């Protein structure tokens, strides 16, 4: 049938993929060692020998710490040993190191493994790439990998699940350089790019789930829920199904505007579950609240261009239609002039599953939203201002220049980002 | 994988190295004899960064013992954890510098450098993927300063793409332990500015102040100061040995903390530090570690960060914590003290979290700050040098070993340029 | 007195690339206006093209500098261009003989003129003497004087062909493509004017810079890469110094000279104390495309306003 290949690069990507694959094994009844104790799950797993299921994933990193954690942990016998690829020295928060110097000794190995994985496939339709903007190996090796894949495959869709930098929260000083450079290089090689902000996930965990110490595990579990909601149409049957091609043909109006925002509803704790009669209209409404958005930006500052709603569980189509009509008649949320019909709705059957030890309740229905809006222009402006501030005095530039990057690449990336900003501003003018 | 070679030169370097190796061996559960008696697999998972596997379940530290006099390493060998070192790595002369930079750089060090480099090469080729070197020394002595700078230059020539770390005890601002420390300090900073990737500056007076005010130690000895320096070293290199939720190696810290090549002189710190009686009266939480880290009295260098502005800051947390708490603490520190951080760099603070805490404590942290307030140390040393140099006092001891006054003038001008750069980078001009 | 002249030498189209389906991204109008492609407007003093021969650039490169390089500290001619543009060709093929072997005969009635010359290269952030085989040399600074290369060799030719012999031996000892990533070659001329007065300090500096390489996109690893990126960092430091020497009205401040050995040698020659002129080479083909219009071209606008001084007739 139709299958998907998942690629996780860097520490953030590897940890997010670990959470996602624990969730996937839990959903289908697969034990941590791969065996099924009891067949629509082959879009992500493969039958090997006598009843063992191997995920169609490739784990890539330039340092051995986190991949070794995976190789020693409880899922050590789930993954193929050759699919967890490891280097020796990380990019050390340097785009040039990952793209030019350190990535070039394992890029061929990763491409060979990807080809070996996809050859076994018979209906391959897309890749899922997990990474972070602010990292060295993340940004650099992701740009190199997507360039190589676009050269090699071309027609297959290439989605992204990236960690956008936060407006205030940061864990590095050279984040704007890597973000701008990776955006400039990747802009012409990715079909779509769904993004979330760590600061917004912290806010959701603190406010909705009432957690005061949300470590990275809770964030990765929320992101796993989003990805599971996206791929449930592939793995399970439903009333309305959505493929990987429909996302790109519906959410992307122009080739340079492919940065949707991913939200989820309902994110609630088991204390308020017993007192709330969550229903289709309520979760649909909650998907539009600015406080519930998973990227630290206000949708009220821009105009919506295209929204995808993914329902799963005990959901009736008529209630979805009524809720969508109610959203449309609301005057507080705006749509662009040239998109009279801007909704894509998919209705599934399998309710979301609960991971034991998690911080979410058991709900009979849920919604995942992906929306394309011009409110990200402010985030682009903030990133460009940080780049301009740090670059006028040429701070940290020698680190990148000594690793094989010319000084002209910074100017090229900045001009490309300015052009993208102008495109975003021009697409939002009513006529 | 990523492995480190350790070099210590002179009396102070040797003593700090001995204390540091006892600390690290107790952290990884290795007896004085060199055998392993730990209770966790994570101790032996990354033992190769500091140790070599010998025959019969034995571990030999990758350390080089350099000195121009034999008594210090005689005491080191005869002491505890003295049988843990490989005897061939004890490289000593017989004459000694006599608190003379020229003697340690041009007369005796020029003779010992071949043997020390042979040992260093033998240790470095056996490495699988050399990450960098690490030198422990001072700036007020002859053998320490002179031979350390000579070795640093030779290693930079041999291995230019690696990482060079230095833990140098800069001269104290109030009381001087040697009459000729300004000359040696200037002539060694002249070489550290060029041949070192990152330098951690530590003052003995700040260590006394910490040991008397925070730890409430009635009679602190040099063992306590070496203990503090060892704790800082282990906290700096902790991410290479244990897994974490967000990890950063030496090169990542160098990239994130050094905006320009000539500005790589940091001031370290540690938290928590408390007295025995006050430990019952405090709670160990991320806000408390953050508050203690950004304390003037907690700095390990005799410089006040409130007189200048931070360029970059690195904090390496250890233990089990939540990244949200750490991140909001960093944001709060940045926003409260907006006048103490440079404008043309947003997000001045770098962060890393390690899962495995220090033995004992459940929480700990390490502070590395690249501040423009360190210019005061260089300015004071330059003032003392130029006061003692017009009269040419004690100069013949240095010019009788071939050194000429052009070298002194070059070193003084280079130090003045470094001071001018650090002062000038307090201006936003925007 | 202050205008750091910038001249652009548009190289002729390469023979192998001319017919291989490329257009021209550089259009020449005359010796005062140039146009890019988009459709950017550029003015860089004098402009040369393929029509001008090797000796035809003399009219606006060195001749109205070396009229008599005594009244001022004079020539500090640099040569940008990056790989393949032709800076090394333009400098070391012909347009250094107009300096000497073609401008050694200048009159004697008012003065007795003798010269002292020296040659050095900057390879891997080290200084070597190109005329005599000697190891790395040490640069020493002082308040009174400037930088002095401890161990450099001085020569005093008393004729004209002696300079051609010295120049010819100064290029076979250069690290010549182990053209590719190389060393920055510096030629220093000292002019002596003993009167038959003590107005004798003038020094003429000719520099042939190396090119900035992109390594992985176009280059190699190991050697040619460790010896590389030192060119890149030295060029970054030179660009920082140039930008800091012409910033608005603040100027002054602290200019980061000590970030490379190349900029230290130019401490007394890049600041404002002399009449200096720059030369840059650009390829009009579209295969390079981006590297032909960057700090190769954008930056030279910022170095057209390097205000200097020439009242010191010493
Ligand atoms: C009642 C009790 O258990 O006290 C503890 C202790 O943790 C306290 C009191 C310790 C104690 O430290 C001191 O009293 C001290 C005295 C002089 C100089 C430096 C320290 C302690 O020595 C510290 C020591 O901690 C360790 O062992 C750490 O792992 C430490 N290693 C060593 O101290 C060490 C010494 C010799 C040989 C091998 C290891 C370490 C610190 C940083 C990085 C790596 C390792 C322990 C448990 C204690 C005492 C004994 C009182 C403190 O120190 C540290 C470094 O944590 C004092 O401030 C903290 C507060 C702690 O609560
Ligand atoms: N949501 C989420 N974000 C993460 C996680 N791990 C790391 N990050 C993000 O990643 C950023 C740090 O850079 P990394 O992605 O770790 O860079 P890297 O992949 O390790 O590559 P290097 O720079 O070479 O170390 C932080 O700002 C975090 O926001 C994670 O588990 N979940
Ligand atoms: N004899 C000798 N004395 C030194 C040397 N290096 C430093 N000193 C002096 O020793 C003083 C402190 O060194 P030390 O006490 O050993 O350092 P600490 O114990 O780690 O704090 C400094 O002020 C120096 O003047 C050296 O190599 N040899
Ligand atoms: N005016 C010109 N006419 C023909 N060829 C030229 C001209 N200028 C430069 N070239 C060619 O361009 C190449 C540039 O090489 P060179 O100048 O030696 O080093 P670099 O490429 O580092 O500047 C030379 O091989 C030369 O043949
Ligand atoms: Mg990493
Ligand atoms: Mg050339």
């Amino acid at each position: 049938m139709r299958e998907c290949i998942s690629i996780h690069v860097g520490q953030a990507g590897v940890q997010i993929g670990n959470a996602c694959w624990e969730l996937y094994c839990l959903e289908h009844g697969i034990q941590p060692d791969g065996q099924m104790p009891s067949d629509s799950f082959n879009t992500f797993f493969s039958e090997t020998g006598a009843g063992k299921h191997v995920p169609r994933a490739v784990f890539v990193d330039l340092e051995p710490t986190v991949i070794d954690e995976v190789r020693t942990g409880t899922y050590r016998q789930l993954f193929h040993p050759e699919q967890l690829i490891t280097g020796k020295e990380d990019a050390a928060n340097n785009y040039a190191r990952g793209h030019y110097t350190i990535g070039k000794e394992i890029i061929d190995l990763v491409l060979d493994r990807i080809r070996k994985l996809a050859d076994q496939c018979t209906g391959l339709q897309g890749f899922l790439v997990f990474h972070s903007f602010g990292g060295g190996t993340g940004s650099g090796f992701t740009s190199l990998l997507m360039e190589r894949l676009s050269v090699d495959y071309g027609k297959k869709s290439k989605l992204e699940f990236s960690i956008y930098p936060a407006p205030q929260v940061s864990t590095a000083v050279v984040e704007p350089y890597n973000s701008i450079l990776t955006t400039h290089t990747t802009l012409e090689h990715s079909d779509c790019a769904f993004m979330v902000d760590n600061e917004a996930i912290y806010d959701i965990c603190r406010r909705n789930l009432d957690i005061e110490r949300p470590t990275y595990t809770n964030l990765n579990r929320l992101i796993s829920q989003i990805v599971s909601s996206i791929t449930a149409s592939l793995r399970f049957d439903g009333a309305l199904n959505v493929d990987l091609t429909e996302f790109q043909t519906n959410l992307v109006p122009y080739p340079r505007i492919h940065f949707p925002l991913a939200t989820y509803a309902p994110v609630i704790s088991a204390e308020k579950a017993y007192h709330e009669q969550l229903s289709v209209a309520e979760i649909t409404n909650a998907c539009f609240e600015p406080a519930n958005q998973m990227v630290k930006c206000d949708p009220r500052h821009g105009k919506y261009m295209a929204c995808c709603l993914l329902y799963r569980g005990d959901v009736v189509p008529k209630d979805v239609n009524a809720a969508i009509a109610t959203i449309k008649t609301k005057r507080s949320i705006q749509f662009v002039d040239w998109c009279p019909t801007g909704f894509k709705v998919g209705i599934n059957y399998q309710p979301p599953t609960v991971v034991p030890g998690g911080d979410l309740a058991k709900v009979q229905r849920a919604v995942c939203m992906l929306s394309n809006t011009t409110a990200i222009a402010e985030a682009w402006a903030r990133l460009d201002h940080k780049f301009d501030l740090m670059y006028a005095k040429r701070a940290f530039v020698h680190w990148y220049v000594g690793e094989g990057m010319e000084e002209g690449e910074f100017s090229e990336a900045r001009e490309d980002m300015a052009a993208l900003e102008k495109d975003y501003e021009e697409v939002g003018v009513d006529s | 994988m990523r492995e480190i070679v350790h070099i210590q030169a002179g009396q102070c370097g040797n003593q700090i190295g001995a204390k540091f190796w006892e600390v690290i061996s107790d952290e990884h559960g290795i007896d004085p004899t060199g055998s392993y008696h730990g209770d966790s697999d994570l101790q032996l998972e990354r033992i190769n960064v500091y140790y070599n596997e010998a025959a019969g379940n034995k571990y030999v530290p990758r350390a080089i013992l350099v000195d121009l006099e034999p008594g210090t390493m005689d005491s080191v060998r005869s002491g505890p954890f003295g049988q843990i070192f490989r005897p061939d790595n004890f490289v000593f002369g017989q004459s000694g510098a006599g608190n003379n930079w020229a003697k340690g750089h041009y007369t005796e060090g020029a003779e010992l450098v071949d043997s020390v480099l042979d040992v260093v090469r033998k240790e470095s080729e056996s490495c699988d993927c050399l990450q960098g070197f690490q030198l422990t020394h001072s700036l007020g002595g002859g053998t320490g300063s002179g031979m350390g700078t000579l070795l640093i230059s030779k290693i930079r020539e041999e291995y230019p793409d690696r990482i060079m770390n230095t833990f140098s005890v800069v001269p104290s601002p109030k009381v001087s332990d040697t009459v000729v420390e300004p000359y040696n300090a200037t002539l060694s900073v002249h070489q550290l500015v060029e041949n070192t990737d990152e330098t951690y500056c530590i003052d003995n007076e700040a260590l006394y102040d910490i040991c008397f005010r925070t730890l409430k130690l009635t009679t602190p000895t040099y063992g306590d100061l070496n203990h503090l320096v060892s704790a800082t070293m282990s906290g700096v290199t902790t991410c290479l040995r244990f897994p974490g939720q967000l990890n950063a190696d030496l090169r990542k810290l160098a990239v994130n903390m050094v905006p320009f090549p000539r500005l790589h002189f940091f001031m370290p710190g540690f938290a928590p530090l408390t007295s025995r009686g006050s430990q019952q009266y405090r709670a160990l939480t991320v806000p408390e570690l953050t508050q203690q880290m950004f304390d003037a009295k907690n700095m390990m260098a005799a410089c006040d960060p409130r007189h200048g502005r931070y360029l970059t800051v690195a904090a390496v947390f250890r233990g089990r914590m939540s990244m949200k708490e750490v991140d909001e603490q960093m944001l709060n520190v940045q926003n409260k003290n907006s006048s103490y951080f440079v404008e043309w760099i947003p997000n001045n603070v770098k962060t890393a979290v390690c899962d495995i805490p220090p033995r004992g404590l459940k929480m700990s942290a390490t502070f590395i700050g690249n501040s423009t307030a360190i210019q005061e140390l260089f300015k004071r040393i330059s003032e003392q040098f130029t006061a003692m140099f017009r009269r040419k006092a004690f100069l013949h001891w240095y010019t009788g070993e071939g050194m000429d006054e052009m070298e002194f003038t070059e070193a003084e001008s280079n130090m003045n340029d470094l001071v001018s750069e650090y002062q000038q980078y307090q201006d936003a001009t925007a | 007195c202050h205008h750091m002249k910038v001249v652009v030498r548009v190289r002729p189209e390469n023979t192998k690339e001319k017919a291989a389906g490329f257009h021209k991204v550089v259009h020449v109008v005359d010796k005062h206006i140039l146009v890019f492609d988009k459709d950017l407007k550029f003015v860089f003093d004098a402009v040369f093209d393929e029509t001008s021969t090797q000796s035809e650039v003399f009219e606006h490169t060195t001749k109205p500098i070396l009229r008599s390089f005594l009244n001022g500290y004079n020539c500090t001619v640099l040569a940008y261009g990056a790989t393949g543009a032709g800076k090394t060709h333009t400098m070391l093929g012909s347009a250094d003989e107009p300096g000497v072997m073609y401008l050694t005969m200048l009159h004697k009635e008012e003065k007795i003129c003798s010269t002292a010359v020296s040659y050095l290269e900057v390879y891997n952030e080290q200084i070597r003497d190109l005329l005599v085989n000697s190891g790395p040399l040490a640069v020493r600074e002082d308040t009174q004087k400037g930088v002095v290369v401890h161990g450099l060799t001085l020569h005093q030719p008393k004729s004209s062909e002696e300079i051609l012999h010295l120049l010819d031996n100064g290029n076979k000892n250069r690290t010549q493509h182990p053209t590719s990533s190389r060393s920055h070659a510096v030629f220093q001329i000292y002019l002596r004017q003993q009167d038959k007065q003590n107005v004798r300090i003038a020094k003429m500096s000719l520099i042939d810079l190396a090119g900035s390489e992109r390594a992985s996109t176009s280059g190699a690893k190991g050697t040619r890469f460790v010896e590389g990126t030192n060119i890149n960092r030295s060029l970054l430091a030179l660009g920082n110094v140039i930008n800091a020497l012409a910033d608005s009205k603040r100027k002054n401040q602290h200019i980061p000279y000590r970030n490379s050995k190349l900029t230290r040698l130019l401490k007394d020659s890049l600041g404002g104390n002399c009449q200096t002129i720059m030369i840059a080479a650009v390829s009009p083909s579209s295969v390079f495309y981006d590297d032909t219009y960057n700090t190769l071209k954008y930056a030279n606008r910022a170095k057209d306003i390097k205000s200097s001084l020439k009242s010191n007739v010493l």
